[PDB]
């Protein structure tokens, strides 16, 4: 299973990060995806490819990878993100699956 | 691409269940189909779908055997059934859809979730 | 179905002497943006016989109808070819508004497929039918540079539908050089219309369903 950090705190405007780490095989062989999901409704893709974002996505937010890790990068903090966020990628095992991180809470101040 | 899928069920232990995907502004056999689940205040458990690398139905390590996925393709209907329910089977389960010419990252469209519960 | 693929952008066509003016029409027009694609591929009139010619690529162009009213009403004749045959029909055709013969995948096997619904919705009191090895054959070859050029004639007058047709090798760019069948058809011909192929694949999200694109193509006509 990849890990996640249970939780990440900051006050409006500031830097904060997300990372999501794990084997080789999960991170390093393949590309990464981001999902948040607000409480109570249907998750949303939010990047694909490592850095790519679909229409309507504002400029806030990118990704980047980091060998067999990877990390969010959130602008400008709102107070409407209230969200967890989730990473999710193949499995290159011979078990060859979807994975999905076990998730953080972002709140804050 | 827009889904809708059936309501909640509410049953006693041991029942099977079957669930329903109706897909409309496209065609279901260009797209693959995937199911994924939550329960209650937990991460996200993918149970299986199709894999374009196999032309094939694949299935999630845990369930192998619990689990079976059909279509009617006469009315665009993807259907997963499952048996042997237990109160641990208690979640909200989403239909999800991707690529399917290549293996994609990711899953655009979700379903609104259906919930089903089973007690007593 | 036939979702309304139609363009606000559209030009007094240019022309060209044949070595008579004849009208040259874009069907796919290319943006200086890449971005937006020009579909739009007009009626015609019939004066007693027509002269066509293109040059191609990528089987973008796939055949005609030929009728007067263009639907329920009255027979139409349709062409439509395969990669591997021809058939020719006279049905009661109710054409839809923009025909086209749309292509898609088909995952359970690696095939594509077209489907011929998306250019007419019914067909009735159906009479004269025929297949036939195909004409949109494409040159034995040529190394590119303009790796081919196709012409036809079709006439009426006589009461019978006549084909006429030419592969050839060419060289001069984008101008015309100085370098099959008999059909006993009972039809009033008075207007026609070429029917392209396009194609649709899901690749990207949040993209719309109407994902059809297909590359540049164009063609000559002239009349009797």
């Amino acid at each position: 299973v990849v890990t996640q950090p249970p939780s990440v705190s900051a006050a409006p405007g500031q830097k904060v990060t997300i990372s999501c780490s794990g084997s080789s095989s999960n991170i390093g062989n393949n590309y990464v995806s981001w999902y948040q999901q607000l409480p109570g409704t249907a998750p949303k893709l939010l990047i694909y490819d490592n850095n790519k974002r679909p229409s309507g996505i504002p400029d806030r937010f990118s990704g980047s990878k980091s060998g067999t890790s990877a990390t969010l990068g959130i602008t400008g903090l709102q107070t409407g993100d209230e969200a967890d966020y989730y990473c999710g990628t193949w499995d290159s095992s011979l078990s060859a699956h979807w994975v999905f991180g076990g998730g953080t809470k972002l709140t804050v101040l | 691409v827009q889904l809708v899928q059936s309501g909640a069920e509410v049953k006693k232990p041991g029942a099977s269940v079957k669930v329903s995907c109706k897909v409309s502004g496209y065609t279901l056999t260009e797209l693959s189909m995937h199911w994924v689940r939550q329960a209650p205040g937990k991460g996200l458990e993918w149970m299986g779908g199709f894999d374009p690398e196999d032309g094939e139905t694949i299935y999630a390590q845990k369930f192998q055997g619990r689990v079976t996925m059909t279509e009617d393709t006469s009315t665009d209907t993807a259907y997963m059934e499952l048996s042997s329910l237990r109160s641990e089977d208690t979640a909200v389960y989403y239909c999800a859809t991707g690529p399917a010419v290549r293996r994609g990252s990711w899953f655009d469209p979700w379903g609104q979730g259906t919930l089903v519960t089973v007690s007593s | 179905q036939c979702v309304n693929l139609t363009t606000r952008t559209q030009l007094p066509p240019a022309y060209t002497n044949s070595f008579s003016n004849v009208t040259w029409f874009h069907a796919i027009h290319v943006s200086g943006t890449n971005g937006t694609k020009r579909f739009d591929n007009p009626v015609l009139p019939f004066n007693d016989g027509v002269y066509f010619a293109s040059t191609e690529k990528s089987n973008i162009i796939r055949g005609w109808i030929f009728g007067t009213t263009l639907d329920s009403k009255t027979q139409s004749l349709l062409i439509v070819n395969n990669a591997t045959n021809v058939v020719i029909k006279v049905c009661e055709f109710q054409f839809c508004n923009d025909p086209f013969l749309g292509v898609y995948y088909h995952k359970n096997n690696k095939s594509w497929m077209e489907s011929e619904f998306r250019v007419y919705s019914s067909a009735n009191n159906c009479t004269f039918e025929y297949v036939s090895q195909p004409f949109l054959m494409d040159l034995e070859g040529k190394q590119g540079n303009f790796k081919n050029l196709r012409e036809f004639v079709f006439k009426n007058i006589d009461g019978y539908f006549k084909i006429y047709s030419k592969h050839t090798p060419i060289n001069l760019v984008r101008d015309l050089p100085q370098g099959l069948v008999d059909l006993p058809i009972g039809i009033n011909i008075t207007r026609f219309q070429t029917l392209l192929a396009l194609h649709r694949s899901y690749l990207t999200p949040g993209d719309s369903s109407s994902g059809w694109t297909a590359g540049a193509a164009a063609y000559y006509v002239g009349y009797l």
